[PDB]
């Protein structure tokens, strides 16, 4: 039915506006739904911003009333959320969702008197900091004689020296995605960071089925496709 | 008010946890529940009295009594290991939207693993950069408690460290790296590198030389 | 031999009550019995209009027959159709009148609504609906997604529209809203249509039948 996905700025300057935008696919946005907004600091649990129905009403968080606006813009089929005198709190994953309409009457069908959010977007993720965005250096991580295990083997790409957060990694343009694991970044003392993906793969492959991993950083607007070969020692 | 519910239950694979979640918003409205899994959007498993959405296993039933409101997983299994939100709306006021605190499963009585280690050495394109690491990756292991130590030559080394805190794969065992950050000069005038992890007070150690390909 | 309806009533049985459930019908007979006014009939509180002359002319009919007249899961696509309520609840779980469809807003929207019947029967066809009103004007825009709502019901000897009227009211059967039943008598080859942007109780069950 019904689809999100967020877009924005994964930086915003202290004490700048964070502004983000939800598009709905699929459905109206002028139609009797809660279009909402939903984020998530690092490592905490999920906080409650907003919601918006066509006609102009809104609803917020009484923590967040004063620095939230929530609109929308039906010629674009999509709403949107600006939060104004951003600090370190106001790091977090933010999320877009769709509530159902609600009664305050016993005059509605029961199944207007739950509360829920069934649709919800990808996650954007903004990071409120003064430093510049930076671009990775993606690096192989090629595979070894010594480093084999056997049938298998372990190649990946090591993705250095980025910000903000975050990165993702495909393999052979998504057409390889068993064995892969991404792991989570490293924080460094130059406030950079880093990470890497590995993809375990039969030995016997290693000389003639190339290896390319995809890396992706949108706050650089920065695509990588970097060729993993064996060592020619 | 607000919601508040435990930060932590456990249960034994197979058996059943029921994961509380206590208000004063729950008389007024149905409460809703949600699972996050590390890394992704949260789904919602539970709305209404007892109703799932389309692809939620009946293992997950939802019950409410007076201010207290709460979620039963019947025989848990691995993959419900995650993050738990109870979700609700206030029936006074302008109705705002209230989460709790939210609560960590842990699914207990998993195989256990030994950490499988693979180190690699500074790659000939980073050298070239005038820049070397030491990436040491770490995964298949259970539980998801495990310790690092680098070593230059047999000599014990902290400085350049980074290591992440684990993480569970979609294998359901746990991941982590460490990286070793060094100059080509320091990688190039030592004799090998050693990653060394330790996991229930056993460890395994992987070394590389910059002589040998 | 006569229609025995047992614990309940014409209301009840003729609407679908859930309470009335089961209560296998006949094809013909030539008096009622019932036990009647269990909350006057209607588990949803509400107006029935015209019930004194229904009961007359459903008194002795000869070949009753109750079928489909637009189906569930068709003639209401673009309209969630599984509205249910506690006011009519059967085995402890919220349920709603047998024949007819609580009509509400799918994905957020009620388009305009428009579904015709021939009476192809051969015999007089009784068709029931309902029309809804919210207590307050909040509610209305929820279910419905109009502020301003019409429904019309028109037939070669029926014409009718009903503009829903939201007003406060006091709780009866613990529901603050309510709704009119109506109905009319289609003549074999006779066509009715329905046309709605909310607020309609649509038909879903109805009924076929002689000397009525
Ligand atoms: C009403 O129901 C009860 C129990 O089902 C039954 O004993 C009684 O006979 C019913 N009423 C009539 C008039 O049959
Ligand atoms: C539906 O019908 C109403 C009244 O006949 C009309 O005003 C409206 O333009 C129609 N279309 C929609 C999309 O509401």
């Amino acid at each position: 039915q019904v689809q999100l996905q967020e877009s924005g700025p994964g930086l915003v300057k202290p004490s700048g506006t964070l502004s983000l935008t939800c598009a709905v696919s699929g459905g109206s946005i002028s139609s009797s739904n809660w279009w909402s907004w939903v984020r998530q600091p690092p490592g905490k649990g999920l906080e409650w911003i907003g919601e918006i129905y066509h006609g102009g009403s809104t609803n917020y968080n009484p923590s967040l009333k004063s620095r939230v606006t929530i609109s929308v813009d039906k010629s674009k089929n999509q709403f949107s959320l600006k939060l104004s005198s951003v600090t370190a709190a106001d790091t977090a994953v933010y999320y877009c969702a769709r509530a159902p309409p609600y009664c305050t009457s016993a005059s509605c069908p029961d199944d207007y008197y739950y509360y829920y959010m069934d649709v919800w977007g990808k996650g954007t993720t903004v990071t409120v900091s003064g430093a510049s965005t930076k671009g990775p250096s993606v690096f192989p991580l090629a595979p070894s004689s010594k480093s084999t295990s056997g049938g298998t083997a372990a190649l990946g790409c090591l993705v250095k020296d980025y910000f903000p957060e975050p990165v993702t990694v495909s393999w052979n343009s998504g057409a390889l995605t068993s064995g892969v694991h991404t792991f989570p970044a490293v924080l460094q003392s130059s406030g950079l960071y880093s990470l890497s993906s590995v993809v375990t793969v039969p030995s016997s492959s290693l000389g003639t089925q190339t290896y390319i991993c995809n890396v992706n950083h949108k706050p650089s607007n920065t695509k990588v496709d970097k060729r993993v070969e064996p060592k020619s020692c | 008010s607000e919601l508040t519910q435990d930060p932590a239950v456990s249960v034994a694979l197979g058996q059943t946890v029921r994961i509380t979640c206590q208000g004063d918003s729950l008389r007024g409205y149905y409460a809703s529940w949600y699972q996050q899994k590390p890394g992704q959007a949260p789904v919602l498993v539970i709305y209404g009295k007892n109703n799932r959405p389309s692809g939620i296993p009946d293992r997950f039933s939802g019950s409410s009594s007076g201010n207290t409101a709460s979620l039963t997983i019947t025989g848990a299994q691995a993959e419900d290991e995650a993050d738990y939100y109870c979700n609700s709306r206030d029936s006074s006021g302008n109705h705002p939207v209230v989460f709790g605190g939210g609560t960590k499963l842990t699914v207990l009585g998993q195989p256990k693993g030994a950490p499988s280690v693979t180190l690699f050495p500074p790659s000939s394109e980073e050298l070239q950069a005038n820049k070397a690491t030491l990436v040491c990756l770490i995964s298949d292991f259970y539980p998801g408690a495990v310790t690092v130590a680098w070593k230059a030559d047999s000599s014990p080394v902290k400085a350049g460290v980074e290591t992440t805190t684990p993480s569970k794969q979609s294998n359901n065992k746990y991941a982590a790296s460490s990286y070793l950050s060094l100059t080509p000069e320091q990688w190039k005038s030592h004799r090998s590198y050693s990653c060394q992890v330790t996991h229930e007070g056993s460890t395994v150690e992987k070394t590389v030389a910059p002589t040998e390909c | 031999a006569p229609l025995q309806l047992g614990n309940c009533s014409v209301a009840g049985w003729i609407l679908g009550n859930p309470e009335c459930e089961s209560l296998i019908s006949k094809e013909s007979w030539s008096y009622i019995v019932e036990t009647p006014n269990p909350e006057n009939g209607t588990c949803y509180p509400g107006y029935f209009a015209d019930y004194e002359e229904l009961r007359e002319q459903l008194s002795s009919v000869s070949s009753f027959e109750r079928f489909e007249i637009f189906p569930k899961e068709s003639s209401w696509p673009n309209h969630t159709v599984t509205g249910v309520t506690a006011s009519c609840s059967h085995n402890g779980k919220s349920s709603f009148y047998r024949n007819l469809l609580w009509l509400t807003e799918k994905n957020g929207l009620y388009p305009n609504l428009s579904n015709s019947y021939v009476n192809n029967k051969e015999k007089e066809v009784l068709v029931l609906w309902g029309v809804h009103h919210p207590s307050n004007i909040r509610d209305q825009r929820a279910i419905y997604h109009t502020e301003n709502a019409y429904v019309s019901v028109v037939s070669s000897h029926y014409s009718r529209r009903f503009t829903p009227e939201i007003a406060k009211r006091p709780k009866v059967r613990g529901q603050e809203g309510r709704i009119n039943y109506y109905w009319t008598l289609l003549e074999p080859g006779d066509t009715i249509i329905f046309e709605a942007n909310g607020n309609l109780i649509a038909p879903w069950y109805a009924f076929a039948l002689s000397r009525g």
